[PDB]
RNA sequence: AGCCAGGAUGUUGGCUUAGAAGCAGCCAUCAUUUAAAGAAAGCGUAAUAGCUCACUGGUCGAGUCGGCCUGCGCGGAAGA
């Protein structure tokens, strides 16, 4: 290891993933297993990569105190055990799901998704992101307007209104 | 995945399935028959070739037989058919034995697709970078 | 050919006679029909309760060279079975007997002669008890 | 130092009958219970119990930490009371409790009835388990050690009276 | 146990406490490491 | 210091190997996965093992570790 010369290191070096941070997630991992690194690191194979890091650095005094790069409301955002996660390339979508559709399956606590940066707020997960590049969600998103949204009601008077 | 329920890996060659002299009564004893470990093995082994190492897991429950799902082979045994001499170690690093460079064993680091904890398609090349040095084989890379 | 079953060596510390019934049905492919049932084993062998006669023959230690005095305790809920055997062991007899009735068989002479159930006796050929 | 320093806080209940150098605690259950001290001056004050040394005592602290310790287990003593649990291993081993005197059977050529002490009771949830609760940590601990004694766990088959917080070594015989 | 003029901790779970005027070694792992006097 | 977690994947490493898949063994100890994980500490394999160590995280929150120079003591230490 090393003192300040090493402490400062883990800081700025990784805090760069905060200044120029794509997405953002804070998940504790009490009772985490190796699959913990056989997942966010496995999905990094044929659907991710070295573009993701969850360097458990909840040293707070290091992680939290180490975020002068504007991330207010975080003097609270850094409680107990933590394992921050950030992105560099790619979009700012998916990622939340790697956690949302993993930790939801036991896989240790998920900090109930305390939310992180980007919009900069508090706790209460969202998902308006992973719907990206799933353009067909913007396709049927018109609900055929005329069609479907019609053949669903304007023609429901027959299979549900003839008495 | 879970952890451990029942699985091993003992074998000499695919050129001869379910060996009789080798392992013998040492190829499964907790739900593994010895006259059946050749009806689920050669069911897909005879679909590529016979003569190379084939380890595998052994999902065991309590319903007569069992179920398995093997994968990529070791890149150390491929040095008897895709590298040089018949043996391997023996003479370690005491006198430059065989010699494999950057070119050879290249695509041998391309066969293990899903089975390679080396996300970086390029970096995953450093892994097998040793599956041919357990006997001393300087690389002319 | 029909099979009677005798569970020998109740003088010894043995397995669970429940489990003993499983091993006989499972591995020998034949039904078990308990006639008697041991009360305690080893240093705590007190005798056997007869299921069909509804009475309890009391084991005496070391009379294996002759035939011991036949000493019966009549009821299965006779408070003398508690006194003669200890109320603790007496309840375990009652408990096991409950489970036995839900997982065993009534002795049927026809199925015995057909070799499909065995009358199981528990005893000790050394103590000359159960023979 | 430390354990000593650290305050004891008297929960909602226990009275704390600090009489000069004789402290007594009573609450929920546990017929009171009270011990003596020596080189540690204890002070009630507010909602806790502070423990410190005394001038001219190299025992200070050292005698004070054990002070904290004891009192701290005296509170909880009457509070939550104290646990136990032991389990008999081996075919033929059986516990009973037909009063306040436990009747054990351990393969000896005789029974082994054992009478419980003052404020200690026990039950046998199973013909081979023994749970004895009490408010005095120092006594349950004993009664336990004592019961166990009748037949410790031999390292071969493991038979005998063990706790649960055991470990039981167990090893193989001398080869052939 | 074994009473030697020099006790010494052998194992890693071997302890060394002084019960009475006597230094002893309490090894939790191996009984063979149980010693007195020293 | 407790207490709470992880300690794999290339790899069952090949090898005088009857069978060795870290450890009676030989020679080798390199590279990813990561906050950390050594072809590696120990128990012990028919052999995998199950299960615990270096090292990293969490909790707690003020001291903690071992050598050096000195003073006084302990064991070693059984007899007619």
């Amino acid at each position: 290891m090393a003192l300040n010369l090493q402490d400062k290191q883990a800081i700025v070096a990784e805090v760069s993933e905060v200044a120029k941070g794509a997405l953002s997630a804070v998940v504790a991992d009490s009772r985490g297993v190796t699959v913990d690194k056989m997942t966010e690191l496995r999905k990094a194979g044929r659907e991710a990569g070295v573009y993701m890091r969850v360097v458990r650095n909840t040293l707070l005094r290091r992680a939290v105190e180490g975020t002068p790069f504007e991330c207010l409301k975080d003097a609270f955002v850094g409680p107990t055990l933590i394992a921050y996660l950030m992105e560099h390339p790619g979009a700012a979508a998916r990622l939340f799901k790697e956690f949302a559709k993993a930790n939801a399956k036991f896989e240790v606590k998920a900090a109930a998704f305390e939310g992180e940066l980007i919009p900069a707020s508090q706790i209460d997960r969202l998902a308006t992101l992973p719907t990206y590049e799933e353009a067909i969600a913007r396709l049927m998103a018109t609900m055929k307007e005329a069609s479907a949204g019609k053949l669903v009601r304007t023609l429901a008077a027959v299979r549900e209104a003839k008495e | 995945a879970k952890k451990v329920q029942a699985y091993v890996k003992l074998q000499v060659a695919a050129g001869m399935a379910n060996p009789s002299p080798p392992v013998g009564p040492a190829l499964g004893q907790q739900g593994v028959n010895i006259m059946e470990f050749c009806k689920a093995f050669n069911a897909k082994t005879d679909s590529i070739e016979k003569g190379l190492p084939i380890p595998v897991v052994i999902t065991v429950y309590a319903d007569r037989s069992f179920t398995f799902v093997t994968k990529t082979p070791p890149a150390a045994v491929l040095l008897k058919k895709a590298a040089g001499i018949k043996s391997g170690s023996g003479k370690p690093n005491k006198d430059k034995v065989g010699k494999i460079s950057r070119a050879q064993l290249q695509e041998i680091a391309q066969t293990k697709a899903a089975d390679m904890t080396g996300a970086d398609i390029e970096a995953m090349t450093r892994s097998i970078e040793g599956t041919a040095r357990s006997m001393g084989l300087v690389v002319e890379d | 050919t029909p099979i009677l079953t005798f569970m020998n060596k109740l003088d010894r510390d043995i397995r669970d006679p429940m489990e003993l019934l499983d091993e006989v049905e499972n591995e020998l492919k034949i039904g078990c029909a308990p006639i008697t049932w041991p009360i305690g084993c080893g240093k705590l062998f007190k005798g056997v309760y007869h299921l069909y006669k509804d009475e309890t023959y009391l084991y005496q230690s070391g009379k294996g060279h002759t035939i011991q005095e036949v000493r019966i305790v009549k009821g299965l809920n006779n408070p003398d079975l508690d006194a003669a055997v200890g109320e603790d062991l007496a309840q375990q007899l009652r408990d096991e007997l409950e489970l036995v009735k839900g997982a065993s068989n009534e002795f049927d002479k026809e199925l015995f002669l057909a070799g499909e159930i065995t009358p199981v006796f528990f005893g000790t050929a050394l103590g000359n008890f159960g023979v | 130092s430390r354990v000593a320093k650290a305050p004891v806080v008297v929960p909602a209940g226990v009275d704390v009958k600090i009489n000069g150098q004789v402290i007594t605690i009573k609450g929920k259950n546990g017929e009171l219970t009270r011990t003596l001290n020596d080189a540690v001056e204890v002070k009630h004050a507010d909602n806790t119990l502070t423990f410190g040394p005394r001038d001219g005592y190299a025992d200070g602290w050292a005698q004070a930490g054990t002070a904290r310790a004891l009192l701290n287990s005296m509170v909880i003593g009457v509070t939550e009371g104290f646990t136990k649990k032991l389990q008999l291993v081996g075919v033929g081993y059986r516990a009973a409790v037909k009063g306040n005197v436990i009747n054990l059977s351990l393969g000896f050529s005789h029974p082994v009835d054992h009478q419980l002490p003052a404020g200690i009771t026990a039950e046998c949830p199973t013909q081979t388990e023994i749970v004895l609760k009490g408010a005095d940590k120092q006594v349950i601990g004993q009664v336990a050690a004592d019961l166990r004694a009748y037949r410790r766990p031999e390292p071969y088959k493991g038979k005998g009276v063990r706790y649960a917080d055991e470990v039981v070594r167990t090893k193989e015989a001398k080869k052939k | 146990m074994k009473v030697r003029a020099s006790v010494k901790k052998l194992c890693r779970n071997c302890k060394i406490v002084k019960r009475d005027g006597v230094i002893r070694v309490i090894c939790s792992a191996e009984p063979k490491h149980k010693q007195r006097q020293g």
